[PDB]
């Protein structure tokens, strides 16, 4: 039913694989082989964090979008499905 | 029944919603993208590590490009 992760880190990896072919195949291996090795280093040695970036937007100036961006975290838990860890990543990401 | 489509509406309207503030943060993600991370969080990937994971793998794809 739902993919293996093997295969969503490879789609991940194809996700943003850069422009047959031998170069772009031995590259991908490698792309995968940052991805696998990069994660497991990482792990082996919430809502705050967005409220801050949506201060720091205000004092950037930004006054329009850290006026929708609280709108969207507001938003978003107002609703009763299935992602404290997506805004996680994605407050990482930022 | 009409819970079961319905669900996969939400799902949709709600993917959109997030990927705007993706957007908004500068986080780089595309909807493509995106989604695999989600698919991957739900899994239990620990979003501290794959926010790391992604961002090393720019890294060389940026340094592979040349």
């Amino acid at each position: 039913s739902m993919a293996s992760i093997t295969q969503l880190f490879d789609d991940l990896c194809e996700a943003l694989l850069p422009a047959r072919s031998v170069n772009r195949k031995r590259a991908k291996r490698s792309l995968k082989k940052v991805a696998y090795n990069a994660l497991f280093t990482n792990l082996f040695q919430a809502r705050n964090k967005i409220l801050m970036l949506s201060f720091d937007l205000r004092v950037g100036g930004l006054g329009p979008k850290a006026d929708r961006l609280e709108e969207l975290v507001e938003e978003l838990e107002a609703a009763p499905l299935l992602v404290g860890s997506v805004l996680d990543l994605l407050v990482q990401l930022a | 029944a009409a819970a079961a489509a319905a669900n996969l509406n939400a799902v949709r309207e709600t993917m959109d919603v997030l990927l705007e503030i993706s957007r908004i943060l500068n986080t780089g993600l595309d909807m493509e993208t995106l989604s695999i991370c989600v698919r991957l969080c739900e899994q239990g990937i620990n979003p501290e590590a794959l926010s790391s994971v992604i961002k090393e793998l720019r890294k060389a794809t940026e340094a592979l490009k040349a």
